[PDB]
């Protein structure tokens, strides 16, 4: 019998796919022409 | 319909259509002496 090494709970692992999937979803704002003015036409047609 | 307040109406009104399924712009009545069409007296289009 012997020490066995800290397994960390299966909740933590789930819980950080969450987490990095909440931050990639809006990160993207959608594509529609590739680079500038994307999903950030919405962002430039009112600065203008 | 030079100044924004137009350009503005049909960009909300966009914006409203995708999101809730109704978006909608008037128009209104109004001087202006900085851009007359005629009699110093135009039509202009407000943002619902």
């Amino acid at each position: 019998a012997y020490y066995e090494n800290p397994e960390v709970p299966q909740a933590n692992a789930y819980m950080l796919e969450a987490a990095t999937s909440a931050v990639k979803e809006v990160a993207t704002l959608g594509v529609d022409t590739e680079a500038v003015n994307g999903g950030q036409v919405a962002f430039d047609t009112v600065n203008q | 319909m030079r100044h924004n307040t137009a350009k503005i109406a049909v960009n909300i009104a966009v914006r409203e259509q995708i999101e809730a399924g109704v978006g909608a712009w008037r128009l209104v009545t109004d001087y202006e002496d900085q851009s007359p069409t005629s009699n110093n007296q135009v039509i202009r289009r407000e943002p619902i």
